[PDB]
Protein backbone atom coordinates (compact mmCIF):
# COMPACT_ATOMS: atom_id res chain seq x y z
CA UNK A 1 0.00 0.00 0.00
CA UNK A 2 1.14 3.52 -0.84
CA UNK A 3 1.12 6.42 1.60
CA UNK A 4 0.51 10.00 0.47
CA UNK A 5 1.78 12.74 2.78
CA UNK A 6 -0.55 15.70 2.34
CA UNK A 7 -0.12 19.05 4.08
CA UNK A 8 -2.90 21.66 4.41
CA UNK A 9 -1.64 25.26 4.57
CA UNK A 10 -3.15 28.71 4.51
CA UNK A 11 -4.01 31.75 6.57
CA UNK A 12 -5.86 31.50 9.88
CA UNK A 13 -9.60 30.95 9.80
CA UNK A 14 -9.64 29.89 6.15
CA UNK A 15 -11.16 26.51 7.07
CA UNK A 16 -8.20 24.13 6.88
CA UNK A 17 -9.35 22.16 9.92
CA UNK A 18 -13.01 22.10 8.88
CA UNK A 19 -12.07 20.55 5.56
CA UNK A 20 -9.82 17.95 7.11
CA UNK A 21 -12.36 17.07 9.80
CA UNK A 22 -15.04 16.70 7.17
CA UNK A 23 -12.92 14.06 5.42
CA UNK A 24 -11.83 12.24 8.60
CA UNK A 25 -14.96 12.40 10.80
CA UNK A 26 -17.74 13.27 8.30
CA UNK A 27 -19.13 16.27 10.18
CA UNK A 28 -18.81 20.05 10.10
CA UNK A 29 -17.31 21.92 13.04
CA UNK A 30 -18.73 25.35 13.79
CA UNK A 31 -16.16 25.95 16.52
CA UNK A 32 -13.21 28.16 15.58
CA UNK A 33 -10.40 26.51 17.58
CA UNK A 34 -7.02 27.67 16.16
CA UNK A 35 -4.68 24.82 15.26
CA UNK A 36 -1.04 24.42 16.27
CA UNK A 37 -0.27 21.22 14.33
CA UNK A 38 -2.58 18.22 13.93
CA UNK A 39 -1.99 14.86 12.32
CA UNK A 40 -4.57 12.46 10.82
CA UNK A 41 -4.49 9.20 8.87
CA UNK A 42 -7.23 7.81 6.64
CA UNK A 43 -7.44 5.01 4.11
CA UNK A 44 -9.46 5.80 0.98
CA UNK A 45 -9.86 4.47 -2.55
CA UNK A 46 -8.83 6.79 -5.35
CA UNK A 47 -9.09 5.75 -9.00
CA UNK A 48 -9.34 2.15 -7.80
CA UNK A 49 -6.11 2.25 -5.79
CA UNK A 50 -6.47 1.69 -2.05
CA UNK A 51 -4.06 4.03 -0.32
CA UNK A 52 -3.28 5.87 2.89
CA UNK A 53 -3.52 9.62 3.40
CA UNK A 54 -1.13 11.03 6.01
CA UNK A 55 -2.63 14.52 6.50
CA UNK A 56 -0.92 17.36 8.40
CA UNK A 57 -3.25 20.22 9.36
CA UNK A 58 -0.98 23.22 9.98
CA UNK A 59 -1.32 26.56 11.78
CA UNK A 60 -2.48 29.69 9.99
CA UNK A 61 -1.58 31.99 12.87
CA UNK A 62 1.63 33.76 11.85
CA UNK A 63 3.13 33.33 15.31
CA UNK A 64 3.85 29.67 14.48
CA UNK A 65 5.80 30.36 11.28
CA UNK A 66 9.02 28.78 12.63
CA UNK A 67 7.27 25.40 12.28
CA UNK A 68 6.79 25.78 8.52
CA UNK A 69 10.36 24.94 7.60
CA UNK A 70 9.96 21.42 8.94
CA UNK A 71 6.62 20.29 7.53
CA UNK A 72 7.49 21.68 4.12
CA UNK A 73 10.48 19.35 3.85
CA UNK A 74 8.54 16.33 5.11
CA UNK A 75 5.40 16.81 2.95
CA UNK A 76 4.86 15.45 -0.60
CA UNK A 77 1.81 17.58 -1.59
CA UNK A 78 0.24 20.80 -0.39
CA UNK A 79 -3.33 22.05 -0.21
CA UNK A 80 -3.18 25.84 -0.34
CA UNK A 81 -6.46 27.06 1.11
CA UNK A 82 -8.04 30.53 1.09
CA UNK A 83 -11.59 31.68 1.88
CA UNK A 84 -13.45 33.29 -1.02
CA UNK A 85 -14.71 36.09 1.26
CA UNK A 86 -11.27 37.07 2.66
CA UNK A 87 -8.93 38.72 0.17
CA UNK A 88 -5.88 38.73 2.44
CA UNK A 89 -6.01 34.93 2.43
CA UNK A 90 -5.64 35.08 -1.35
CA UNK A 91 -2.66 37.41 -1.03
CA UNK A 92 -1.10 35.11 1.54
CA UNK A 93 -0.96 32.10 -0.78
CA UNK A 94 1.71 33.96 -2.74
CA UNK A 95 4.02 33.74 0.27
CA UNK A 96 3.18 30.11 1.06
CA UNK A 97 3.89 28.79 -2.43
CA UNK A 98 7.13 30.74 -2.73
CA UNK A 99 8.23 29.39 0.62
CA UNK A 100 7.51 25.78 -0.38
CA UNK A 101 9.59 26.13 -3.54
CA UNK A 102 12.43 27.67 -1.53
CA UNK A 103 12.49 24.80 0.96
CA UNK A 104 12.13 22.01 -1.60
CA UNK A 105 14.43 23.71 -4.16
CA UNK A 106 11.96 22.93 -6.95
CA UNK A 107 9.96 25.24 -9.20
CA UNK A 108 7.31 22.49 -9.60
CA UNK A 109 5.98 20.59 -6.56
CA UNK A 110 2.56 18.95 -6.02
CA UNK A 111 0.07 21.61 -5.04
CA UNK A 112 -3.62 22.41 -5.34
CA UNK A 113 -5.28 25.78 -4.90
CA UNK A 114 -8.47 25.67 -2.84
CA UNK A 115 -11.10 28.35 -2.37
CA UNK A 116 -13.22 27.56 0.72
CA UNK A 117 -16.58 28.91 2.05
CA UNK A 118 -18.45 28.74 -1.23
CA UNK A 119 -21.69 28.34 0.71
CA UNK A 120 -21.40 32.07 1.56
CA UNK A 121 -23.31 34.50 -0.72
CA UNK A 122 -20.90 37.41 -0.13
CA UNK A 123 -17.85 36.77 -2.29
CA UNK A 124 -14.81 39.07 -2.41
CA UNK A 125 -12.59 36.77 -4.56
CA UNK A 126 -14.09 35.94 -7.97
CA UNK A 127 -13.57 32.59 -9.65
CA UNK A 128 -11.56 34.05 -12.54
CA UNK A 129 -8.93 35.47 -10.18
CA UNK A 130 -8.12 32.09 -8.70
CA UNK A 131 -8.25 30.15 -11.96
CA UNK A 132 -5.85 32.64 -13.51
CA UNK A 133 -3.42 32.39 -10.58
CA UNK A 134 -3.71 28.61 -10.73
CA UNK A 135 -2.78 28.56 -14.42
CA UNK A 136 0.13 30.84 -13.47
CA UNK A 137 1.31 28.07 -11.15
CA UNK A 138 0.53 25.08 -13.39
CA UNK A 139 -1.76 23.70 -10.66
CA UNK A 140 -5.46 22.84 -10.36
CA UNK A 141 -8.02 24.95 -8.55
CA UNK A 142 -11.02 23.56 -6.63
CA UNK A 143 -13.84 25.49 -4.97
CA UNK A 144 -14.89 23.88 -1.70
CA UNK A 145 -17.19 24.33 1.26
CA UNK A 146 -16.55 22.52 4.52
CA UNK A 147 -20.08 23.42 5.68
CA UNK A 148 -21.85 21.68 2.78
CA UNK A 149 -18.98 19.23 1.97
CA UNK A 150 -19.09 20.40 -1.63
CA UNK A 151 -15.80 19.55 -3.30
CA UNK A 152 -13.84 18.43 -0.23
CA UNK A 153 -13.17 14.93 -1.55
CA UNK A 154 -12.41 16.36 -4.97
CA UNK A 155 -9.83 18.58 -3.26
CA UNK A 156 -7.85 15.82 -1.52
CA UNK A 157 -8.12 13.37 -4.41
CA UNK A 158 -6.86 15.91 -6.94
CA UNK A 159 -3.85 16.58 -4.67
CA UNK A 160 -3.08 12.86 -4.64
CA UNK A 161 -3.32 12.85 -8.42
CA UNK A 162 -0.98 15.83 -8.57
CA UNK A 163 1.49 13.89 -6.42
CA UNK A 164 1.26 10.95 -8.83
CA UNK A 165 2.09 13.24 -11.75
CA UNK A 166 5.24 14.57 -10.01
CA UNK A 167 6.67 11.07 -9.56
CA UNK A 168 9.16 10.05 -12.24
CA UNK A 169 7.07 8.30 -14.93
CA UNK B 1 -5.41 64.81 19.58
CA UNK B 2 -2.80 62.34 18.36
CA UNK B 3 -5.00 59.24 18.32
CA UNK B 4 -7.79 60.32 15.89
CA UNK B 5 -5.24 61.21 13.21
CA UNK B 6 -3.31 57.96 13.64
CA UNK B 7 -6.55 56.03 13.32
CA UNK B 8 -7.55 57.89 10.15
CA UNK B 9 -4.16 57.29 8.53
CA UNK B 10 -4.11 53.61 9.46
CA UNK B 11 -7.08 53.17 7.12
CA UNK B 12 -4.75 53.85 4.20
CA UNK B 13 -2.14 51.18 4.90
CA UNK B 14 -2.89 48.01 2.93
CA UNK B 15 -2.89 44.60 4.45
CA UNK B 16 0.60 43.66 3.22
CA UNK B 17 2.22 46.09 5.65
CA UNK B 18 0.20 45.68 8.83
CA UNK B 19 3.33 44.24 10.50
CA UNK B 20 5.28 47.46 10.04
CA UNK B 21 2.20 49.50 10.97
CA UNK B 22 1.73 47.71 14.30
CA UNK B 23 5.39 48.21 15.08
CA UNK B 24 5.22 51.89 14.15
CA UNK B 25 2.00 52.53 16.07
CA UNK B 26 3.25 50.85 19.24
CA UNK B 27 6.71 52.43 19.25
CA UNK B 28 5.04 55.80 18.57
CA UNK B 29 2.34 55.75 21.23
CA UNK B 30 4.52 54.13 23.92
CA UNK B 31 7.19 56.83 23.67
CA UNK B 32 4.36 59.31 24.40
CA UNK B 33 2.98 57.32 27.37
CA UNK B 34 -0.25 56.66 25.47
CA UNK B 35 0.01 52.92 24.79
CA UNK B 36 -3.02 52.15 26.92
CA UNK B 37 -5.07 54.65 24.93
CA UNK B 38 -4.04 53.12 21.59
CA UNK B 39 -4.75 49.56 22.71
CA UNK B 40 -8.20 50.59 23.98
CA UNK B 41 -9.24 51.99 20.59
CA UNK B 42 -7.83 49.09 18.59
CA UNK B 43 -9.19 46.40 20.89
CA UNK B 44 -12.58 48.12 21.02
CA UNK B 45 -12.73 48.22 17.22
CA UNK B 46 -12.37 44.45 16.98
CA UNK B 47 -14.85 43.59 19.74
CA UNK B 48 -17.55 45.93 18.50
CA UNK B 49 -17.29 44.52 14.98
CA UNK B 50 -17.49 40.85 15.96
CA UNK B 51 -20.67 38.84 15.48
CA UNK B 52 -19.82 36.46 18.35
CA UNK B 53 -16.83 35.46 20.53
CA UNK B 54 -15.96 32.54 18.27
CA UNK B 55 -14.36 34.75 15.61
CA UNK B 56 -13.04 37.58 17.96
CA UNK B 57 -9.17 37.89 18.10
CA UNK B 58 -8.64 34.89 15.82
CA UNK B 59 -6.67 35.19 12.65
CA UNK B 60 -4.12 37.96 12.11
CA UNK B 61 -5.98 41.29 11.96
CA UNK B 62 -4.28 44.64 12.64
CA UNK B 63 -5.40 44.69 16.28
CA UNK B 64 -4.26 41.08 16.63
CA UNK B 65 -0.85 42.02 15.23
CA UNK B 66 -0.60 44.92 17.70
CA UNK B 67 -1.41 42.55 20.55
CA UNK B 68 1.20 39.99 19.46
CA UNK B 69 3.76 42.76 19.07
CA UNK B 70 3.09 43.93 22.64
CA UNK B 71 3.41 40.44 24.12
CA UNK B 72 6.71 40.00 22.26
CA UNK B 73 8.13 43.44 23.21
CA UNK B 74 7.12 43.70 26.89
CA UNK B 75 7.20 39.99 27.78
CA UNK B 76 10.44 39.05 26.00
CA UNK B 77 12.71 39.08 29.04
CA UNK B 78 9.97 37.67 31.29
CA UNK B 79 9.41 34.61 29.10
CA UNK B 80 13.15 33.88 28.74
CA UNK B 81 13.88 34.07 32.45
CA UNK B 82 10.76 31.93 33.08
CA UNK B 83 11.25 29.20 30.46
CA UNK B 84 15.07 29.01 30.17
CA UNK B 85 15.62 27.16 33.50
CA UNK B 86 12.93 24.64 32.51
CA UNK B 87 14.17 24.03 28.98
CA UNK B 88 17.73 23.37 30.14
CA UNK B 89 16.53 20.80 32.67
CA UNK B 90 14.60 18.71 30.16
CA UNK B 91 17.40 19.00 27.57
CA UNK B 92 20.30 17.99 29.82
CA UNK B 93 16.98 14.04 30.53
CA UNK B 94 18.10 10.36 30.21
CA UNK B 95 15.94 7.87 28.25
CA UNK B 96 12.87 10.16 28.29
CA UNK B 97 10.49 9.76 25.31
CA UNK B 98 7.55 11.91 24.29
CA UNK B 99 6.03 10.19 21.25
CA UNK B 100 2.39 9.48 22.16
CA UNK B 101 1.09 8.77 18.63
CA UNK B 102 0.71 4.97 18.23
CA UNK B 103 1.25 5.12 14.46
CA UNK B 104 4.67 6.72 15.07
CA UNK B 105 5.68 4.85 18.25
CA UNK B 106 8.95 2.88 18.22
CA UNK B 107 8.38 -0.81 19.10
CA UNK B 108 10.88 -0.75 22.00
CA UNK B 109 9.25 2.34 23.67
CA UNK B 110 6.13 2.10 25.81
CA UNK B 111 3.05 4.18 25.07
CA UNK B 112 1.78 4.35 28.64
CA UNK B 113 5.27 5.32 29.81
CA UNK B 114 5.76 7.93 27.10
CA UNK B 115 2.45 9.47 28.07
CA UNK B 116 3.67 9.89 31.65
CA UNK B 117 6.85 11.73 30.61
CA UNK B 118 4.77 14.18 28.60
CA UNK B 119 2.41 14.82 31.52
CA UNK B 120 5.33 15.17 33.94
CA UNK B 121 6.90 17.82 31.70
CA UNK B 122 3.55 19.55 31.23
CA UNK B 123 3.10 20.02 35.00
CA UNK B 124 6.52 21.55 35.38
CA UNK B 125 5.81 24.08 32.64
CA UNK B 126 2.18 24.62 33.65
CA UNK B 127 3.02 24.97 37.33
CA UNK B 128 5.81 27.43 36.54
CA UNK B 129 3.48 29.70 34.58
CA UNK B 130 0.61 29.93 37.07
CA UNK B 131 3.16 30.68 39.81
CA UNK B 132 4.81 33.49 37.84
CA UNK B 133 2.28 36.19 38.68
CA UNK B 134 4.74 38.24 40.82
CA UNK B 135 7.35 38.36 38.01
CA UNK B 136 4.95 39.66 35.41
CA UNK B 137 6.26 42.81 33.72
CA UNK B 138 3.92 45.74 34.42
CA UNK B 139 3.52 46.80 30.81
CA UNK B 140 2.26 43.27 30.08
CA UNK B 141 -0.38 43.33 32.82
CA UNK B 142 -1.91 46.50 31.45
CA UNK B 143 -2.06 44.97 27.95
CA UNK B 144 -3.83 41.92 29.38
CA UNK B 145 -6.22 44.00 31.52
CA UNK B 146 -7.07 46.37 28.69
CA UNK B 147 -8.09 43.37 26.61
CA UNK B 148 -10.09 42.04 29.57
CA UNK B 149 -11.80 45.40 30.13
CA UNK B 150 -12.73 45.76 26.46
CA UNK B 151 -14.05 42.23 25.93
CA UNK B 152 -16.09 42.42 29.16
CA UNK B 153 -18.08 45.38 27.80
CA UNK B 154 -19.82 43.07 25.31
CA UNK B 155 -18.90 39.57 26.60
CA UNK B 156 -18.64 39.49 30.41
CA UNK B 157 -19.16 35.71 30.63
CA UNK B 158 -16.10 35.09 28.37
CA UNK B 159 -13.52 37.76 29.20
CA UNK B 160 -11.25 35.57 31.41
CA UNK B 161 -11.09 32.91 28.69
CA UNK B 162 -10.22 35.38 25.93
CA UNK B 163 -7.25 36.79 27.82
CA UNK B 164 -5.86 33.37 28.71
CA UNK B 165 -6.21 31.81 25.29
CA UNK B 166 -4.69 34.96 23.75
CA UNK B 167 -1.67 34.88 26.00
CA UNK B 168 -1.06 31.18 25.45
CA UNK B 169 -1.72 31.15 21.70
CA UNK B 170 0.24 34.23 20.62
CA UNK B 171 2.91 34.55 23.33
CA UNK B 172 3.81 31.49 25.42
CA UNK B 173 3.11 28.53 23.12
CA UNK B 174 4.99 29.99 20.10
CA UNK B 175 8.07 30.26 22.35
CA UNK B 176 7.74 26.71 23.70
CA UNK B 177 7.37 25.14 20.23
CA UNK B 178 10.36 27.02 18.74
CA UNK B 179 12.57 28.17 21.63
CA UNK B 180 15.61 28.80 19.44
CA UNK B 181 13.64 31.03 17.08
CA UNK B 182 12.29 33.05 20.03
CA UNK B 183 15.73 33.81 21.47
CA UNK B 184 15.34 31.66 24.60
CA UNK B 185 17.91 29.01 23.63
CA UNK B 186 21.08 29.38 21.59
CA UNK B 187 20.59 26.13 19.65
CA UNK B 188 17.63 24.14 18.36
CA UNK B 189 16.78 21.27 20.75
CA UNK B 190 17.26 17.66 19.61
CA UNK B 191 14.36 16.24 17.51
CA UNK B 192 13.13 14.06 20.40
CA UNK B 193 12.73 17.22 22.51
CA UNK B 194 11.19 19.29 19.74
CA UNK B 195 8.53 16.58 19.41
CA UNK B 196 7.66 16.76 23.10
CA UNK B 197 7.56 20.56 23.25
CA UNK B 198 5.15 20.67 20.33
CA UNK B 199 2.91 18.02 21.92
CA UNK B 200 3.00 19.84 25.27
CA UNK B 201 2.02 23.20 23.81
CA UNK B 202 -1.04 21.43 22.45
CA UNK B 203 -1.98 20.28 25.95
CA UNK B 204 -1.42 23.75 27.43
CA UNK B 205 -3.51 25.32 24.66
CA UNK B 206 -6.44 23.05 25.56
CA UNK B 207 -6.28 24.19 29.18
CA UNK B 208 -6.20 27.87 28.13
CA UNK B 209 -9.06 27.39 25.67
CA UNK B 210 -11.11 25.50 28.29
CA UNK B 211 -11.99 22.75 25.81
CA UNK B 212 -11.09 19.08 25.59
CA UNK B 213 -9.38 17.09 22.85
CA UNK B 214 -11.97 15.93 20.30
CA UNK B 215 -10.08 15.65 16.98
CA UNK B 216 -6.82 13.67 17.14
CA UNK B 217 -7.53 10.24 18.60
CA UNK B 218 -4.07 9.98 20.21
CA UNK B 219 -4.53 13.17 22.26
CA UNK B 220 -7.77 12.14 24.00
CA UNK B 221 -6.08 10.18 26.86
CA UNK B 222 -4.78 13.59 28.13
CA UNK B 223 -8.32 14.89 28.63
CA UNK B 224 -8.26 13.93 32.32
CA UNK B 225 -5.15 16.03 32.96
CA UNK B 226 -6.75 18.92 31.03
CA UNK B 227 -9.93 18.96 33.16
CA UNK B 228 -7.97 19.00 36.41
CA UNK B 229 -6.14 22.23 35.43
CA UNK B 230 -8.99 24.38 34.13
CA UNK B 231 -9.67 26.16 37.44
CA UNK B 232 -5.99 26.71 38.26
CA UNK B 233 -5.63 28.35 34.83
CA UNK B 234 -8.68 30.59 35.28
CA UNK B 235 -7.38 31.70 38.68
CA UNK B 236 -4.04 32.64 37.11
CA UNK B 237 -5.72 34.65 34.33
CA UNK B 238 -8.04 36.41 36.81
CA UNK B 239 -4.89 37.66 38.60
CA UNK B 240 -3.30 39.07 35.42
CA UNK B 241 -6.54 40.81 34.40
N1 LIG C 1 -19.67 29.14 6.30
C1 LIG C 1 -18.54 28.43 6.38
N2 LIG C 1 -17.79 28.50 7.48
C2 LIG C 1 -16.69 27.73 7.41
C3 LIG C 1 -16.28 26.93 6.37
N3 LIG C 1 -15.08 26.30 6.68
C4 LIG C 1 -14.80 26.72 7.89
N4 LIG C 1 -15.73 27.59 8.39
C5 LIG C 1 -15.70 28.24 9.70
O1 LIG C 1 -14.54 29.04 9.77
C6 LIG C 1 -14.02 29.03 11.12
C7 LIG C 1 -12.57 28.60 11.11
O2 LIG C 1 -12.48 27.22 10.70
P1 LIG C 1 -11.13 26.40 10.86
O3 LIG C 1 -11.26 25.11 10.07
O4 LIG C 1 -10.79 26.20 12.28
O5 LIG C 1 -10.09 27.27 10.07
P2 LIG C 1 -8.50 27.02 10.27
O6 LIG C 1 -7.89 27.31 8.93
O7 LIG C 1 -8.27 25.64 10.79
N5 LIG C 1 -7.97 28.04 11.41
P3 LIG C 1 -6.36 27.90 11.89
O8 LIG C 1 -5.43 28.13 10.67
O9 LIG C 1 -6.09 28.94 12.96
O10 LIG C 1 -6.10 26.54 12.47
C8 LIG C 1 -14.98 28.15 11.92
O11 LIG C 1 -16.02 28.97 12.46
C9 LIG C 1 -15.58 27.25 10.85
O12 LIG C 1 -16.87 26.78 11.19
C10 LIG C 1 -17.10 26.87 5.18
O13 LIG C 1 -16.88 26.21 4.16
N6 LIG C 1 -18.21 27.66 5.29
CL1 LIG D 1 -11.85 57.43 16.00
MG1 LIG E 1 -7.13 24.77 12.21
Amino acid sequence: MTEYKLVVVGAGGVGKSALTIQLIQNHFVDEYDPTIEDSYRKQVVIDGETCLLDILDTAGQEEYSAMRDQYMRTGEGFLCVFAINNTKSFEDIHHYREQIKRVKDSEDVPMVLVGNKCDLPSRTVDTKQAQDLARSYGIPFIETSAKTRQGVDDAFYTLVREIRKHKEK
Amino acid sequence: GELPIAMALANVVPCSQWDELARVLVTLFDSRHLLYQLLWNMFSKEVELADSMQTLFRGNSLASKIMTFCFKVYGATYLQKLLDPLLRIVITWQHVSFEVDPTRLEPSESLEENQRNLLQMTEKFFHAIISSSSEFPPQLRSVCHCLYQVVSQRFPQNSIGAVGSAMFLRFINPAIVSPYEAGILDKKPPPRIERGLKLMSKILQSIANHVLFTKEEHMRPFNDFVKSNFDAARRFFLDIA
